[PDB]
């Protein structure tokens, strides 16, 4: 898997891919 | 948050998975 | 075709922009 | 679910806002 | 399905690259 | 329109260039 | 809505989303 | 232009709408 | 519709993330 | 080919890994 | 064509577009 | 590689084509 800083929508597409059917949660300023 | 862990810093695939449901 | 899987990709990118600091949960199920 | 509503018909930014936390 | 709406997204990203400094107008209508 | 031509059939970079200003 | 610098194709996808059926104009070096 | 307003600087949704038809 | 052409776009973006330093070849043919 | 397998059915990250060099 | 630094998935989408049916090879750390 | 040529530096369309099959 890529080894770079993942930011903005790029971090979201990575989660989308990586998590697959599991789904994911994107909460930045938590 | 995930932004500071994976955008500010670099995350391995395993660390990225911490944000999966 | 994978029409659902592709649409999902656009949806999460759109949520990234729309939600901002609010974050969001993406559950392909339900 | 967001997939069933927004992949069937176009959801505007305003409609997508419902799925934000 | 939203085949037209999704295709539009790719089209504008492609125009961004193809047009460069020339810019472009995107009118989903017409 | 660009949608009717390019979403029906694949438009190459060269074809897309027509829609630039 | 997100509150970050929007650049390159990211600014174009934001316009695509935000403007919807209204369409938009992307002219950078105006 | 929009690049300097929204890429170099930050634009609110309202300011982004200035570039809608 | 251009279902194949659009899917291809997502595929290469996904390979970018999955392959990382390993790189990849994209042959729309075969 | 990657298009025929992954555009017909969803390919997970694990399945996509086969197409890496 | 755009005259900017093309990085990450942006370089891959540019190759996808530019190369068309020819296909392309993305090998970064060669 | 292409990363240093087109990401670190700027590539013209012609130079980008060097990476086409
Ligand atoms: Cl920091
Ligand atoms: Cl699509
Ligand atoms: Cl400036
Ligand atoms: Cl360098
Ligand atoms: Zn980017
Ligand atoms: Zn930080
Ligand atoms: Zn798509
Ligand atoms: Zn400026
Ligand atoms: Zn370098």
């Amino acid at each position: 898997f890529v080894n770079q800083h993942l930011c903005g929508s790029h971090l979201v597409e990575a989660l989308y891919l990586v998590c697959g059917e599991r789904g994911f949660f994107y909460t930045p300023k938590t | 948050g995930i932004v500071h862990q994976c955008c500010h810093s670099i995350c391995s695939l395993y660390q990225l998975e911490n944000y999966c449901n």
